[PDB]
């Protein structure tokens, strides 16, 4: 999704 | 006590060099084996065993 | 009484007579030996106590070492490999000796026996050969003459030759009034010199028995002692921080090797094979190495974690090892 | 591996050597060494010769009396300065030997060796003491004057059955050890007193627990908590 | 478009404390790394699980947190596919590894405190315990980076970690939920414990103020795990609740927020060492 | 006294299998490595199998690879060697030899009396001379070269010299090329050039009629000479 943010630990 | 007094007499009789010659005797065994010194004079690495 | 002060003044006026020049004087020329960087070559680990006492073998590849912990390790130091490990029945041992030929190698301490121990058995199994027992204190030090003769050195105030065979003290010195700390045999093996607690160090006779000389300087223990290579002259190290070179001929002290900033005592004392260097070790963590002649401090060999207790030259003074409590060993070189 | 076959099998010897060694390292760690000090009369080895062991709660004791050698003593007591105690017995009954003793104590506490070393003080024949203050016999303040102006400190925990006498005469001797220990030394060793009788049995659970306080300052400065 | 395009003034003050943080952490850790290795005398057996935590410490606040800001900013991988299963894969083990290795300095300090006459972890079983705390370490990290991939959004590239596909998405919220309890639950438990009773033993002269210090650094280290790592497990467990949520622009900033305090564990480690010890102190001066 | 009696052989029809045991007597069985070394009845030595000191590194001969084992009971003081597949090549008298290996150690110092088992790239040791007449009071010079120099890097050159007189198990006589094992007269010496050694035996006696082996360590497999027999 583009307007889903990515994050990572 | 007698013992003491003999033994320093025995201590006394003995016969003493002069510190100039026994320093000079000294100083010449250590230039006469001043090659043979590996501590001394830096023994190369492939001599050294422990290298 | 009145005798005896009158005797000691003549010695002390015969020793000034003789003092005609100073070994610094006479070495004023002489080009200084210059920086000697020796670093770590070898650390020989596996010792689980502080090192107590060290012994290189004739062959210069070999070296027993003692412990706190009651084990005596010979190492290969070239391979670093641990030839042999003798558990001892006294775990308190304050020294070890490795005999001339490497057949046997003796240890002693508070339990105030010297067990000379048979490395060469057909069994295969290091096997304690002999247990002397006469001394009435710890041994501090023993040093082979031959595989049946040995003097040991006692705080009972009294070093003895004994015969290993027979197991009695062939010859016993009385002399000092201190505990005796340390005993170096003489190169030829015809005299001993010991140093004791009293701050005095007397030259022996091992076959007449008797003290010949009796060198005093010291300010308190003379901790260690050391022979010049040439068997004329002897080196002590004592708790005053100070190392003295006395001369047997002359029966005077020669020179004083001490630095303002030393302030902790000697453990232990040796000469290089040309005696130019004499490496002592102070309870400073470290061993300092002092130009004999010209009494000038050429090096350090800075890398133990605790106060060095034995320091010994190779044979063929290729190699300088020392132990400290730190229960590690490092052939410098 | 540039080794020939001869090398390699040394190597496999030095090997099993370091084994035999590593075994016995996890013997020496857990075995803690004691030195049991004290002179004649303190009935040094009846407080639980050379050498004796014991065990209290799985951890052992290895405790060292070394009386072969005397008079000078600092030259040997270079060698137990890994010790983690120095149990020193004193015999309260004799006050003749008990300023030798607290000179004794003096030089122990202060050797430059034995700097870090902690000490358990075991006074040992209470039994005998009290005795002597209930006769009177010989008075305290007769071998130390100071016995008349000390008075039994108010944190003094007075055993059942203990006359005032005695009792004051118990923490004389064990005030006179403490203010040679306070003296000297800061807070790199501590002195722990033990009120200790002949029929005690108790002595050796009283050393674990020292040992362990000892132990746990060490290990608080050690893991740099402190 | 990107909606993840925070105005630069909000970019320019989240830079400026992110900075602060990561400069005055790695800087801390990496001395107190030196002090340790080179003043061999602090170098000891005790200091080497000490030495681990700040190692790893370091490299954390060094990797995890400037690359996550950088890729926070816009929600950009400016890196690569590469760089993707390498980020996660040693920056994510480096936190699993700090909160390890934290267990291990306290189970030390219990057996040090609690059991002072049993001898310490031998030598080579302290290596030993350290290589375990790695090795679990990356076996966690493992699952992340085996599904990295980046996605090359038209808006931007995005280091997504493609799970198996699951109708109930069991796989992917069970790794998570195992990482939570794993990191979080279980340590916060051990260290917890362990600390609570020598804690206890410890507070029950100048000694004392000593012992009660030791105390208050304790409970400050539990609570400092506690509070600064929940937020972060919340965020990273917040998907499976309300996915909504991250379709969301402030979940952008909510993530900064997490990261920030979370990184920030890795300052307190240093600055407890030269506030509780003296030695410590005395190197970092020398530094 | 130092005794190793090994026992186990006999008659066994071929592909069969047998267990030799090594009991030992005298020494620390534990600190001394085993070999087992066997000889066809008319041929001379062959290396077959070697335990460390623990039961640590267990080298075999090519022959006997697979088919043989060697196993230590240290507690018993026992070696044992469990052979199977017994070939009609294995025909031979088996002697269990002790060796301790620290620097200055006597490899193959003691060998068994020996059991006799009746089956119904490695360095060549080449002794030229098979036999050499001899009267006594005289001074010969064993002979035996090598497919590669035995001087390792280590200064050691390994070449090993063993008697065996008629009617007894083999004897160590000279150990690392040159160094005299004990308990041997000193009439025998040693010398090597790393590829060519040579035994002098001066002053030559009864007792040193026998057959002699030049064995190397360099590397396992361990090879014998063919040997060379002094007949009086
Ligand atoms: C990519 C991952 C696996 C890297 C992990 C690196 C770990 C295993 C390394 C990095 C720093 C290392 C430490 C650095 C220095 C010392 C001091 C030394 O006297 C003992 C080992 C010890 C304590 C090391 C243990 C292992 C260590 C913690």
């Amino acid at each position: 999704k583009p307007q889903q943010f990515f994050g990572l630990m | 006590a007698r013992k003491l007094v003999e033994q320093l007499k025995m201590e006394a009789n003995i016969d003493r060099i002069k510190v100039s010659k026994a320093a000079a005797d000294l100083m010449a065994y250590c230039e006469a084996h001043a090659k043979e010194d590996p501590l001394l004079t830096p023994v190369p690495a492939s001599e050294n065993p422990f290298r | 009484r009145q005798e005896a002060e009158q005797l000691k003044n003549q010695i002390r006026d015969a020793r000034k007579a003789c003092a005609d020049a100073t070994l610094s004087q006479i070495t004023n020329n002489i080009d200084p030996v210059g920086r000697i960087q020796m670093r770590t070559r070898r650390t020989l680990r596996g010792h689980l106590a502080k090192i107590y006492a060290m012994h290189w073998g004739t062959d210069s590849r070999l070296l027993v070492s003692a412990s706190q912990d009651g084990k005596l390790i010979i190492w290969d130091s070239y391979t670093t490999n641990k030839v042999h490990a003798i558990p001892l029945r006294s775990s308190w041992v304050m020294t070890c000796a490795y005999a001339p030929s490497g057949n046997y190698v003796a240890c002693g301490g508070l339990d105030n026996i010297c067990s000379i121990y048979n490395l060469k058995t057909r069994e295969g199994n290091v096997r304690v050969s002999r247990e002397l027992a006469g001394h009435t204190g710890y041994l501090s030090c023993c040093r082979f003459l031959d595989d049946n003769q040995i003097v040991t050195s006692s705080g009972d105030t009294t070093c003895a030759l004994w015969d290993i065979e027979t197991g009695q003290q062939t010859t016993t010195f009385t002399g000092h009034t201190g505990d005796v700390m340390s005993l170096s045999l003489a190169p030829d093996t015809r005299l001993f010199v010991s140093g004791a607690c009293d701050a005095s160090a007397k030259l022996w006779d091992v076959r007449e028995g008797m003290c010949r000389q009796t060198f005093t300087g010291h300010e308190s223990d003379i901790n260690a002692i050391c022979f010049f290579p040439n068997g004329n002259a002897f080196a002590t190290g004592s708790d005053d921080a100070t190392c003295r070179l006395f001369d047997l001929r002359a029966d005077q002290e020669l020179m004083t090797y001490s630095h303002d900033n030393i302030i902790c005592g000697i453990t232990s004392v040796s000469f290089s094979k040309s005696g130019r260097l004499l490496l002592a070790g102070y309870d400073d963590f470290n061993c300092n190495v002092w130009d004999a002649l010209k009494a000038d401090r050429a090096g350090v060999l800075a890398g133990h974690d605790n106060r060095v207790s034995c320091l010994g030259v190779t044979d063929d003074g290729m190699a300088v090892a020392t132990g400290s409590w730190d229960s590690f060993l490092k052939i410098w070189n | 591996c540039t080794l020939s076959a001869e090398d390699k099998a040394a190597v496999e010897r030095s090997k099993m050597i370091e084994k035999q060694l590593q075994k016995d390292k996890q013997v020496y760690r857990a075995t803690h060494r004691l030195l049991l000090l004290g002179a004649d009369n303190s009935g040094k080895s009846t407080i639980v010769i050379f050498e004796t062991k014991f065990q209290v709660d799985k951890v052992n004791f290895h405790m060292f009396d070394v009386g072969g050698q005397r008079d000078e003593r600092r030259k040997w007591i270079q060698c137990f300065n890994d010790v983690t105690a120095i149990i020193f017995v004193v015999d309260s009954s004799d006050y003749n030997r008990l300023q030798e003793a607290l000179n004794l104590f003096k030089s122990i506490w202060n050797n430059r060796w034995l700097r870090t070393i902690s000490v358990i003080l075991f006074l040992n024949k209470q039994d005998l003491l009290a005795e002597k203050v209930l006769a009177g016999k010989s008075k305290i303040e007769d071998y130390f004057p100071e016995f008349a102006r000390y008075t039994t400190p108010e944190d003094a925990t007075p055993e059942p059955g203990e006359d005032p006498r005695v009792t004051r005469a118990k923490y004389f001797i064990r005030d006179e050890f403490l203010r040679i220990s306070t003296a000297s030394g800061d807070g790199r060793h501590y002195c722990y007193p033990h009120f200790t009788c002949a029929v005690d049995t108790e002595n050796a659970r009283r050393i674990f627990n020292d040992c362990r306080d000892i132990i746990q300052r060490m290990h608080l400065r050690q893991y740099e908590l402190l | 478009p990107n909606q993840f395009v925070q105005p630069a003034w909000q970019i320019v003050l989240w830079a400026a404390a992110y900075t602060v943080i990561v400069v005055t952490s790695v800087v801390g850790n990496v001395v107190v790394m030196w002090i340790i290795l080179a003043h061999k005398r602090m170098r000891t057996v005790t200091n080497y699980f000490l030495v681990n935590l700040a190692f790893a410490e370091a490299s954390m606040a060094a990797f995890n947190t400037v690359v996550n800001f950088t890729y926070a900013v816009h929600n950009e991988w400016y890196y690569g596919l590469f760089y993707c299963k390498f980020h996660n894969f040693f920056p994510i083990a480096a936190v699993f590894a700090s909160i390890y290795s934290m267990t291990a300095v306290a189970f030390d300090r219990y057996m040090a405190i609690i059991h002072p006459l049993q001898p310490r972890l031998s030598a080579t079983a302290t290596k030993v315990v350290i290589c375990v705390i790695w090795v679990l370490a990356l076996l966690l990290a493992f699952p992340q980076g085996y599904y990295s991939t980046t996605e090359t959004m038209p808006s931007r590239v995005v280091c997504m970690i493609e799970w198996p596909e699951h109708p109930n998405k069991i796989y992917e919220k069970v790794y998570h939920i195992c990482v939570t309890v794993l990191i979080y639950f279980l340590p916060l438990l051990v260290i917890g414990y362990a600390y609570t009773v020598v804690g206890i033993t410890l507070w029950a002269h100048e000694q004392v103020s000593a012992k009660r210090k030791v105390v208050k650094m304790m409970i400050v280290v539990v609570c400092t795990f506690a509070i600064c790592w929940l937020p972060f497990h919340i965020f990273f467990l917040l998907p499976y609740i309300n996915p909504d949520l991250y379709l969301k622009k402030f979940i952008q900033q909510v993530y900064l927020a997490i990261m920030w305090l979370a990184m920030s564990s890795t300052m307190y480690n240093p600055i407890i060492y030269c506030c509780l010890n003296d030695r410590f102190r005395l190197g970092f001066k020398h530094a | 006294d130092v005794q190793l009696v090994e026992s186990g052989g006999g008659l066994v029809q071929p592909g069969g299998s047998r267990k030799l045991s090594c009991s030992a007597s005298g020494f620390a069985f534990s600190s001394f490595g085993m070999h087992w070394v066997r000889q066809a009845p008319e041929k001379g030595l062959e290396w077959v199998a070697y335990i460390s000191s623990g039961s640590g590194t267990i080298y075999y001969a090519d022959t006997v690879k697979g088919r043989f084992t060697i196993s230590r009971d240290d507690p018993k003081n026992t070696l044992f060697l469990q052979m199977t597949s017994l070939r009609s090549e294995d025909t031979a008298m088996y002697y269990c030899v002790r060796s301790i290996y620290y620097y200055g150690s006597s490899p193959f110092d003691f060998w068994g009396q020996g059991t006799t088992l009746t089956v119904s790239s490695d360095i060549v040791m080449t002794q030229a001379t098979s036999s050499v007449p001899v009267t006594p009071g005289e001074s010969v010079s064993i002979s035996c070269r090598s497919s590669k120099s035995l001087l390792h890097s280590n200064g050691n050159t390994y070449l090993y010299w063993f008697l065996q007189r008629p009617g007894q198990s083999p004897q160590l006589l000279i150990y690392r090329m040159s160094n005299l094992a004990s308990g041997v007269p000193d009439r025998f010496s040693g010398s090597g050039s790393g590829t060519a050694f040579t035994l002098t035996i001066s002053r030559l006696e009864a007792e040193d009629v026998g057959v002699y082996y030049c064995m190397q360590h360099l590397e396992y497999p361990l090879t014998f000479g063919a040997g060379t027999k002094l007949e009086l």
